[PDB]
């Protein structure tokens, strides 16, 4: 209907859009509305109208883009990042819980489907090299940088690679699904990394520390 | 000993309670009379222990929070046993001042102290450093591992513990913990260390203390927790607290 | 040897109740085709004082105070939220019905809130008795003007607050609570059919509040209850009891009172339903023959006060006869008395014989009968709710005049 | 809202969740290993703990109803003199009474005994 | 200087002893709070309360309702002058616990704590009467407390039958 | 039941919190039983 | 020194029961949380208001948060904190009309009860204790 494509990246429009014909998209500090042509599977994307609101409101603005757009409709699978906020509100009435378990969602990403194949495809991939970026705090959509580390290059068996996603939803690396780490890795790494750098910083001002050895 | 209970020795018991000993003797027939009840008494006819035990049941005294009520329960040598979150003794005689001791005065429903409303009897000393040794978990980086790395997983709770119990893990060794419930972990608020997103669509995020395996084909969750025995002990006692005193109620 | 020797309601309805520490207690939810209703699961045997039947937390309610100003408890709606404006723009009288719709239809938006739950189990827009349902030719079938022009007010006065309120510039958080006004009309419905109003004590603040209360509206009324609602105030939940020393069999159905000393028109406005045995229904005499008020109520077993007119079935033995009808009778016939002076036979028979031909004469202002009007019921298969429930009003309501002129042989007769 | 289809037996629309409760799955279920943990809770007293709070819920003042409790247990006494003192507790068979009159089931007074004694002259010792 | 009659003494003292009880609580929570000490405010706004709620008729206040030099309750002197011109002049005192537990309604209370035969000769010159509302005074009687548990006190038809 | 799972470790003041929120949630006859059990619990583990 | 001091507490406050529901009194204490001159410790100016029971309606826009004679819970606390709240009135010992006894209202909830203090209860004893016990 409306090409909101090279629009002002925070003003507000006159109109109040019809929700139904768009993906809402609900992150913490914001809802995300792009485009949803007509589909069985509504997984298809229109990025030329999107707009962007504050959290349970009706009053729109286009968000800022910091990448080129696709202009056909494309085939995208949504997944959300973020975090849990388990609190322990206080007790005021009778039986208030002991807990509440929230999540909260700063960023989204949309993978495009390969070649846009439906899910239900018996040759359904992702296609990696081309991902979608949702930011909840700066109300803006980018397109992720990946860098491709599997041997093949622009044709290869996509059913072989992992994308990681690294640095609070920043870094993307594709890489080959055997060289996969396993999870207590990937947490013992981040664990040796923060407490070698304290140790250090608490041997330091020890005077006889430029004479000693880490070991 | 309960938080309600104390032990009083026989020697201390059957003074305080001498008049109701008597009185058991009389009513059930095995004294003729206060002469003859007391004669018992003083040559510690075995039948009399069996009375001072009847008598004392549900008959709450008076310890001098310096003063509280407990039930008394009978105790073998010739001190008075108290629980370690606690001499005059006074019995209550009339019906009245029962009614007082064991519904104003018992030891439960003042767990709160009237100047702020703290909690009164909480874990101290002994018993506060064996849940701090019980709930430390397991040593983390530099001092988990000697270089720098450039577990068991637990269907379920009771096989972990098990495994702890043959000997099989340490009680401060990690483990995953396959997670049936929603996720109530007390954590930092962090996103993810690691996405790892296969091309058939299922992900895995990996945070610092649990991971999560989610699908953009399916609807499915998996939640792994990255624990020990020892937070799974604590979790364990106060749920089967809870539990076990909402079925005997 | 032991070798030679209604439907139960969801499984589910109990337990999103139950993980949230509802609790029943002897009774069963069973479900028909006239809707929900609770049972006694097991023979409730009594006791010296009134039995726990449910018990109910607060926090499982919506709750609005009766009284201005507008308070919610608990609390579910945000500071500055629009709903708000429309709630406090109602009348602090007659609209408390809008205001519990307001809250309703925003309950059932609220992702956590229990209603979101519970509100599958409230009854459709086809299946509500409630008047504001019934469309023109259910209250033809009432033949009450007096009941059918306080429908059409009632009717009236919720679609105007729909679409005074819920305009085109409305904000979309307004917008997808009522997208219709027969989704507005439902809520009001069911908040006029399903409204209890109690006096509570929540922590120091004692006040009136006009509440839904999930599985305490699913007890019928009866105006012989066996059972009473209580609000605990300590741990803040409804107890549903049954009264002290009232033995309660094993598929009973349990019943409180919704409205005490109301007719069954004012049942109707309200509920959307009646009953034969209302003790408190009226009907215009003209006053010039009288009978003897207490011959009547002597014959008949009923004593105590005017006010709180009871039948002594232990003095009766099998008379299945006295009911509220004939109590509703008893007040609603004119009388006279005397202190002592009794009341002479010939008399009697005269304003008895008077009595049933002006009890004859309504009866035939009615097209049909009670009996025609019965049978109507069982014919029905394509019949709208609310229009069953106006051929039962005015079933009712013949019913009761038939009763009359029973009661009236019976007692002319027994006056020897 | 009425509907009979040929035979003359009403149908109708069975209400049923038709929408999903999280609370239902992670509520429902039960801990296997407490028996020994209940059968202690029994032994010392502890049940009557809970009852005499469940009373406190539906009382105004706790002084009045530690003053009713002393009244019943005069009338009680006085009543049947000799049925009290020993393993029936006047004072213990007023606040069972009191459960039962909300429709709970206790025992009489709490009373319970040791069904393991072996024989007469023997009491049961406490480890401290 | 400023206001005339039970305005300039009413509107005084209400100044005086609100000022009084604002530093009163904050110098006594001072003290335990600097300890790390936690109590909650109602109960030293409890005994502030005590030391507070008096007043002195003043030397000049002189009439057959009040004498001069007597101590009176704040809120009965603020009621007898909104009713009277009588000279009611009166000026707010701050009690200490020990002047104000001397200054009480029971005799008996007094004579228990502190001076006993200064307190019991007075009293017994002018017939003092105790209605013993307090708690002490009602255990020193050996009764029962008014508060807790004591608190609020704690044949026709016969030989008419058918002969048959 | 709908216990938070703590995950980190329980010293003197964790420990004090936690009974607060046991009673306001629970009363006092249950985090009177929780006491006795967390009580034997930490005599065990020392 | 603190066993003598327990005494005399004790000694001026002896005879204060709770007697009354309501006293009935109209004044309360304003209470507001932006004095101008100092930042006021959030967590003490909170727990100086839990359990007092509210003298007079607060009102956010048009809209009542809390009634009169409506007690102060956390809940309620943190409300008047985020919102422009400026004053609070609340029934305290102060504001009774009695120095003989107290009503439930202005002395509001029990600490060790959770609920509004009941009648009869001897708090000028518990304050006496509670001020003594701690020196
Ligand atoms: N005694 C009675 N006779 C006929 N209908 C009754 C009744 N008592 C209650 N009802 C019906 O029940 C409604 C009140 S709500 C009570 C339970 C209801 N059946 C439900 O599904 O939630 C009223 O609208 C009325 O239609
Ligand atoms: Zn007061």
């Amino acid at each position: 209907f409306i090409s909101t494509q090279g629009w002002d990246s925070e003003m507000v429009v006159d109109y109040r859009i019809n929700e139904d014909e768009f993906h809402k998209i609900s992150l913490l500090d914001c809802d995300f509305f792009i485009r949803k042509p007509p589909d069985p599977d509504n997984d298809v994307y229109d990025f030329r109208e999107m707009y962007v609101t504050p959290p349970d409101t009706d009053i729109y603005s286009v968000p800022r883009v910091l990448a080129p757009m696709p202009q056909k409709y494309i085939r995208c699978a949504m997944s959300d990042y973020g975090c849990y906020d388990v609190t322990e509100p206080p007790i005021d009435a009778p039986r208030d819980p002991l807990y509440k378990s929230e999540r909260e969602i700063s960023k989204v990403f949309l993978t495009k489907h390969y070649r846009n194949r439906r899910l239900n495809d018996p040759e359904f991939v992702l296609d990696f090299e081309e991902i979608y970026v949702i930011d909840s705090k700066t109300k803006s959509i980018t397109r992720a940088r990946v860098l491709v580390t599997v041997p093949g290059g622009r044709k290869r068996d996509r059913k072989d690679d992992l994308l990681v996603i690294r640095d609070n939803g920043n870094s993307f690396k594709i890489i080959h699904v055997g060289e996969r780490d396993d999870p207590t890795t990937v947490i013992e790494r981040e664990e040796w990394t923060k407490t070698r750098e304290d140790m250090e910083k608490h041997l330091r001002k020890l005077r006889d520390f430029s004479v000693s050895n880490w070991f | 000993l309960s938080l309600h209970r104390c032990g009083l020795p026989r020697e201390i018991a059957i003074e305080l309670f001498q008049t109701f000993v008597i009185r058991g003797l009389i009513r059930q027939h095995l004294a003729s009379n206060i002469g003859v009840a007391k004669s018992q008494i003083r040559e510690k006819k075995p039948i009399v222990w069996e009375i001072l035990q009847e008598v004392m049941q549900g008959h709450p005294v008076l310890l001098n929070l310096g003063i509280q009520s407990f039930q008394p329960i009978l105790v073998e040598g010739r001190t008075i046993c108290l629980h370690p979150l606690v001499m005059a003794v006074h019995v209550p005689l009339s019906l009245e001042a029962q009614a007082e001791a064991r519904l104003l005065m018992f030891s439960h429903m003042n767990l709160l102290s009237p100047a702020i409303g703290d909690p009164i009897s909480v874990p101290t000393q002994d018993m506060l450093i064996g849940l701090y040794v019980l709930t430390s978990g397991t040593r983390r980086g530099i001092c988990a591992n000697r270089y720098n790395p450039c577990e068991p997983f637990f269907c379920n709770s009771y096989d972990a513990i098990g495994a702890y119990r043959q000997k099989r893990i340490n009680l401060d060794s990690p483990l995953w913990l396959r997670w049936q419930l929603d996720q109530r972990v007390i954590a930092s608020k962090e996103v993810p260390i690691e996405v790892h997103y296969e091309s058939f669509g299922n992900y895995h995020e990996i945070y610092a203390h649990y991971l999560i395996v989610r699908s953009v084909k399916k609807e499915t969750l998996y939640i792994y927790i990255r624990t020990t025995v020892g937070h799974i002990s604590f979790y364990r006692e106060i749920e089967e607290a809870i539990q076990g005193f909402s079925q005997a109620c | 040897f032991p070798l030679f020797q209604l439907e139960s309601a969801d499984p589910d309805f109990y337990k999103i109740g139950y993980v949230r520490r509802v609790r029943a207690y002897g009774v069963e939810f069973k479900e028909g085709p006239d809707g929900f209703g609770i049972y006694a699961s097991k023979d409730i045997e009594p006791r010296r004082r009134a039995r726990v039947i449910m018990e109910i937390p607060h926090e499982l309610m919506i709750t609005i105070r009766q009284k201005h100003p507008w308070m919610f408890f608990p609390d579910i709606v945000p500071i500055g939220h629009p709903i708000f404006d429309i709630i406090n723009s109602t009348d602090p009288e007659r609209d408390w019905d809008l205001r519990l719709a307001c809250l309703l239809l925003f309950s059932f938006d609220r992702e956590d809130h229990f209603w979101r739950l519970y509100g599958d189990f409230l009854p459709a827009a086809d299946e509500c008795s409630s008047l504001l349902l019934a469309t023109e030719e259910d209250l033809a079938e009432l033949q009450d003007p007096q009941l059918v022009s306080t429908i059409r007010q009632q009717q009236k006065r919720v679609l105007e607050f729909w679409e005074k309120n819920w305009h085109s510039g409305v904000p979309l958080k307004i917008k997808r609570l009522a997208e219709d006004a027969e989704r507005f009309i439902w809520a009001v419905s069911i908040a006029q059919t399903r409204c209890i109003s109690m006096k509570t004590r929540i922590g120091a603040l004692v006040q009136d509040l006009n509440m839904m209360i999930p599985y305490a509206d699913m007890l019928n009324h009866s105006f012989e209850p066996n059972c009473f609602l209580h609000w605990r105030p300590k741990d803040r939940i409804l107890e549903v009891m049954s009264n002290a020393g009232q033995a309660i069999k094993k598929g009973e159905e349990m019943t409180i009172n919704y409205m005490p000393g109301q007719k069954n028109n004012m049942l109707m406005e309200r509920y959307g339903f009646s009953t034969p045995v209302n003790p408190w229904d009226a009907i215009p005499f003209s006053g010039d023959s009288r009978i003897h008020l207490n011959s009547f109520l002597s014959v008949f077993n009923i004593f105590g006060l005017p006010e709180e007119y009871y039948h002594d079935s232990e003095l009766s033995g099998d008379d299945s006869f006295v009911d509220g009808a004939v109590i509703a009778a008893a007040r609603t016939l004119p009388t006279w008395s005397d202190i002592d002076l009794p009341p002479i036979p010939s008399a009697e028979r005269k304003a008895v014989k008077e009595l049933q031909d002006e009890c004859r004469k309504m009866l035939a202002e009615y097209p049909t009968t009670s009996e025609q009007d019965q049978k109507l019921l069982d014919s029905l298969s394509e019949a709208r709710t609310t229009f069953a429930t106006a051929v039962k009003y005015r079933m009712h309501r013949k019913m009761f005049i038939g009763k009359i002129i029973k009661a009236l042989d019976i007692y002319q007769e027994r006056l020897l | 809202g009425i509907q009979r289809d040929d035979n003359g037996r009403r149908i109708w629309r069975r209400r049923t969740l038709t929408k999903k409760d999280d609370m239902l799955r992670y509520k429902l279920q039960r801990v296997p290993f407490v028996e020994e943990q209940v059968r202690k809770i029994k032994e010392v007293g502890k049940v009557m703990t809970m009852d005499i709070e469940r009373l406190l819920l539906s009382e105004d003042n706790r002084f009045e109803f530690v003053n009713s409790v002393a009244a019943e247990a005069t009338e009680y006494v006085e009543k049947n003199r000799d049925e009290y003192g020993g393993t029936k507790k006047a004072i213990f068979h007023v606040l069972s009474n009191r459960v039962n009159d909300l429709g709970f089931d206790r025992p009489e007074a709490y009373a319970e005994s040791d069904p393991y004694k072996p024989g007469p002259g023997y009491l049961k010792e406490y480890y401290t | 200087r400023i206001l005339g009659i039970p305005w300039g003494f009413l509107i005084g003292a209400e100044l005086t002893i609100v000022q009084s009880r604002i530093s009163l609580v904050n110098k006594i929570q001072k003290v335990y709070r600097s300890q790390g000490v936690q109590i909650h405010n109602r109960h030293i706004e409890i005994i502030v309360r005590q030391i507070t709620s008096k007043v002195l008729v003043s030397e000049e206040g002189m009439s057959n309702v009040f004498l001069p030099g007597e101590l009176i309750g704040l809120l009965r002197a603020e009621r007898t002058g909104r009713a009277l011109e009588e000279a009611i002049c009166y000026r707010a005192v701050l009690l200490g616990i020990t002047r104000a537990s001397l200054n009480t309604q029971s005799f008996i209370s007094e004579a228990s704590f502190q001076e006993t035969a200064r307190v019991l000769a007075k009293a017994a010159l002018r017939g003092r009467i105790d209605w013993l509302k307090g708690l002490k005074e009602n255990v020193v009687l050996g009764g029962v407390i008014p508060a807790g548990t004591g608190f609020n006190k704690g044949d026709i038809l016969f030989y008419h039958r058918e002969f048959c | 039941a709908n216990l938070v799972f703590h995950n980190k470790v329980i010293d003197g003041t964790a420990i004090k919190r936690l009974i607060s929120r046991l009673i306001d949630h629970f009363g006092m006859a249950y985090t009177s039983h929780i006491l006795d059990q967390v009580k034997t619990l930490g005599f065990q583990q020392a | 020194d603190a066993g003598y001091l327990t005494r005399r507490l004790v000694e001026v406050v002896q005879h204060i029961v709770v007697r009354r529901t309501d006293c009935g009194t109209i004044r309360g204490i304003s209470v507001s949380p932006r004095n101008k001159s100092r930042m006021m410790s959030e967590r003490i100016f909170i727990q100086t208001l839990i359990g007092r029971v509210l003298a007079d309606d607060i009102y956010i826009g048009s809209r009542c948060v809390a009634f009169r004679n409506q007690d102060l819970g956390i809940g309620l606390v943190n409300r008047f904190i985020t919102f422009g709240t400026q004053s609070i009135s609340i029934r305290t010992p102060f504001t009774c009309r009695s120095t003989s006894w107290i009503c439930r209202l202005c002395y509001g909830r029990s600490p060790t009860h959770g609920d509004l203090v009941e009648l009869g209860e001897a708090v000028g004893i518990i304050a006496g204790q509670s001020i003594g016990e701690p020196g």
